[PDB]
């Protein structure tokens, strides 16, 4: 039998790369390739903003002289934000911009840990010279999809976590070109990350997951 | 005649998609959804997307 090792990892850009599983026997090829799609794609650790909290506004629905967008917008725009974290899960990051000009995730006081991988994503637009706008973005690791209903003050806004830091995996077993024995081939595998999970930690982590769930019947 | 005060309090909810909700087209195929199917379990082309 062949076991099969990553050999290639490369990233043709920041977001989506390509993993390669070179000496798979046939068979196997697909039937792994299914399994670390799937387990890819549903249940992988991210970090997403679950809470977020404006100096001034009340509740969602209510606008905000100085800010181009209503504050659904803004909070539309910060669930779609790129937030890894090294450490803790919960930690409070703090935006605070004071004139016309379209904010963006730079403006966002970076910590030691926390880094934003999209420093170019627009949160919201100032049109004045005598606006200002601050927030405490509260960002907590997870797994899936948890939405705001299942999960006090009143101005503490709440907003739908989406952890999930891969977006599109695409797979395709090619026929390997291992002389000494034919039929071999290789997994290649195709990533769209968000920016924030590495393809070779994020493949060692479904393979994991697949290895601890298959110690049941064994 | 005969009313001192009325207080109007409006309330403001954000529904979303749920398996019965009626959801049709334009040129008049209607049907309301069945399940809400993970996004791993949906088809998905060569190029994977789903």
């Amino acid at each position: 039998f062949l076991k099969p090792r990553l050999v290639d990892i490369e990233q043709v850009s920041s977001t989506h790369a390509k993993v390669t599983l070179e000496p798979l026997e046939r068979g196997f090829g697909h039937t792994l390739g299914n399994a670390l799609r799937r387990i890819l794609l549903s249940s992988m650790p991210g970090c997403a903003v679950t809470e977020v909290e404006i100096d001034g506004v009340l509740h969602e629905y209510s606008t905000k002289e100085g800010v181009q967008e209503d504050i659904l917008e803004i909070l539309l725009n910060l669930k779609g934000l790129a937030v890894r974290v090294q450490g803790k899960d919960e930690v409070i990051l703090t935006l605070n911009k004071s004139g016309i000009g379209p904010v963006t995730a730079a403006d966002i006081t970076h910590d030691g840990d926390v880094e934003i991988v999209k420093p170019q994503h627009v949160i919201c637009h100032l049109t004045d010279e005598n606006a200002s706008i601050s927030m405490r973005i509260k960002v907590q690791r997870g797994r899936g999809y948890v939405p705001a209903s299942t999960r006090r003050p009143i101005g503490r806004l709440l907003v739908d976590a989406c952890y999930s830091p891969v977006e599109r995996i695409a797979y395709n077993v090619e026929a390997a070109r291992v002389e000494q024995r034919t039929d071999l081939d290789k997994l290649v595998i195709e990533m769209e990350t968000n920016g924030t999970i590495d393809p070779e930690e994020a493949i060692r982590r479904a393979a994991t997951i697949l290895a601890e769930q298959l110690e049941a019947f064994v | 005649p005969g009313v001192l005060k009325i207080v109007k309090v409006y309330l403001a909810v954000k529904r979303r998609i749920q398996p019965g909700d009626k959801m049709a087209g334009r040129h008049g195929n209607k049907g309301v959804i069945s399940k809400i199917n993970p996004i791993e379990d949906m088809p998905y082309d060569e190029n994977g997307t789903p």
